[PDB]
């Protein structure tokens, strides 16, 4: 019912810097044109960016760089939360520097061989975290933050001073994305997982919720069993998918 | 190596444990190898100083930041799985473990002509009889009983030819040879066998080696092979195939003949 709860489908404009419109649905936002709509989706990270490159395909999905699932999402049939926020302030300038292939070839400043060619009149309305692709070349390569000279993102603009010494890495930040294991990952204790679920879904899920009320909660759980029945995965993927903060004592 | 690991301090062989680790680590691809696992690893009702349970559990941390962060191997030996602490074997940290258990006559025979190889020993050592005959011993048993027979064939010679003619030169040495009473005196005299418990083998005794019983010799190959060589013709019918088997009559019928045969036959130990 919330109006702004929208599903996402396919993308065409391989700028990941683009975000789409609706017509329709900008009758309703106040989406301007400029810097930045902040389309809020899961675990906090989103694809800040220009706007209004879109309405080419039908209503009701909106169109969103397809990259900007693995980022702010994982699959398709997601939904976003598209508000703007434009008008950020213009801090010194965003990072630049490549992470995985460019190492591979000449390096030279990673920045004025290959980069260069795309801040041009859309000085990176972002937000550290938006990833996308970037090149002057084969035109497959990621664009990740790094650096944070301004907490929040800014418009960035010449006459900045920028600093390539970094190098690019490996996928410290794939192997991120591949993580916080679920109740999918988990079986042959259905039973026991949904008295998991019944247990600490009140505790966790609704913390302010059971203050208000003074009851005792369920604060300490065994789970005992034959090693290797998945107790330390149960207890994680509890932990990860209501949110809570897992640490492995 | 355990006693190398708790020889030292507590915090002395914790540091020295991590410190093989991430050399281990950084060495990738490593092996870890943790000969006498037990010292390190008792059973956890049974490991009574504090200091050994606190090793045990930095030995547990490290296999674990292995497991989750490194390209590392680790292996252990022990007398017996159950010897070590059972955390060890929980899953993720030992998945699989290999039992070494004792060689047979052609294991034996293989660790002889191993033994062997650098050694010059005559046409008389018919290395296939000793292996035969040797039992109880295991591995570097082997090595210890070609070591004392190399060491009786050179107190034979050297001490009792070169004493006072002139000073030993290579062509003396290079002319022993080994004989079979040097085996034979190592077999008997100077080897203590360190074997006692079951065998694990595959036993020499054939079908040839029964006389009659024809009708029981088919059926017991039926119900040992067919389960195992035509496993698909079970899994076709609906019927599980049984997993033993009774020998009952009387004694000195050859029932263990029976039993070692039908080994034989599947080649199994
Ligand atoms: N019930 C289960 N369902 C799915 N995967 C499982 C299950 N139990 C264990 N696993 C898998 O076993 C692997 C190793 O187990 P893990 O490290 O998670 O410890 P654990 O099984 O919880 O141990 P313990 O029972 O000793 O607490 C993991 O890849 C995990 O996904």
């Amino acid at each position: 019912n919330r109006p702004n709860r929208l599903i996402v489908d396919e993308a065409i404009n391989e700028d990941n810097s683009v975000v789409s419109l609706s017509q329709p649905k900008m009758d309703e936002l106040q989406l301007f044109r400029g810097d930045t709509v902040l389309l809020k989706g899961k675990k906090r990270r989103e694809a800040v960016c220009i706007v209004l490159s879109d309405d080419t395909c039908s209503d009701e999905k909106i169109r969103m760089n397809r990259v900007v699932r693995n980022n702010l999402r994982v699959r398709l049939g997601d939904v976003i939360s598209i508000q703007p926020c434009p008008d950020v302030k213009y801090g010194k300038r965003i990072h630049v520097l490549p992470i995985d292939d460019t190492v591979e070839g000449i390096t030279g400043n990673l920045f004025e061989v290959y980069l260069k060619p795309y801040f041009l009149e859309a000085y990176r309305p972002i937000r550290k975290g938006d990833i996308f692709l970037v090149r002057g070349g084969m035109r497959a390569v990621e664009f990740k933050v790094v650096e944070t000279d301004p907490s929040p993102y800014c418009i960035v603009a010449p006459d900045t001073v920028i600093h390539c010494e970094g190098e690019p890495i490996k996928r410290e930040d794939e192997e991120e994305s591949l993580n916080e294991v679920g109740y999918d990952d988990i079986g042959g204790c259905r039973k026991q997982l949904a008295q998991i679920k019944e247990m600490v879904e009140l505790p966790l899920r609704h913390p302010a919720l059971f203050k208000a009320i003074g009851v005792k909660p369920p604060r300490g759980i065994l789970l005992y069993g034959p090693p290797g029945t998945g107790k330390t995965l149960i207890a994680r993927a509890v932990a990860n998918e209501t949110g809570a903060f897992f640490f492995l004592i | 190596n355990g006693p190398e690991i708790m020889s030292k301090l507590a915090g002395e062989s914790e540091s020295n444990l991590r410190k093989a680790f991430e050399e281990a680590e950084k060495n990738a691809p490593a092996i870890i190898f943790i000969d006498e696992l037990d010292a390190i690893a008792p059973k956890r009702e049974k490991t009574h100083g504090e200091v050994e349970r606190r090793i045990v559990s930095q030995l547990l941390t490290l296999m674990d930041g292995l497991k989750q962060r490194a390209h590392v191997i680790v292996m252990a030996a022990t007398n017996r799985p159950n010897s070590i602490d059972p955390a060890l074997r929980r899953f993720g940290r030992f998945d699989r473990e290999v039992d070494i258990g004792i060689p047979d006559a052609t294991g034996r025979l293989e660790i002889l002509q191993i033994h062997t190889k650098n050694m010059k020993l005559a046409d008389d050592v018919d290395l296939e009889q000793v292996a035969n005959e040797t039992h109880g011993h295991v591995g570097a048993d082997l090595a210890a009983l070609c070591s004392e027979a190399a060491l009786q064939a050179i107190r034979k010679k050297m001490d009792l030819i070169d004493l006072e003619d002139e000073t030993i030169d290579a062509e003396v040495m290079n002319s022993l040879a080994v004989t079979m009473d040097d085996f034979r005196w190592a077999l008997s005299q100077s080897n203590p066998s360190a074997l006692r418990e079951t065998v694990v083998e595959v036993p020499q005794v054939t079908w040839e080696d029964i006389g009659g019983l024809e009708d029981v010799k088919r059926e017991l190959q039926e119900l040992v092979q067919y389960p195992v060589e035509h496993p698909d013709k079970f899994l076709k019918f609906g019927m599980t195939p049984s997993k033993g088997v009774l020998f009952y009559g009387p004694p000195g019928c050859g029932k263990t003949l029976l039993a070692k045969a039908i080994a034989n036959e599947c080649q199994a130990n």
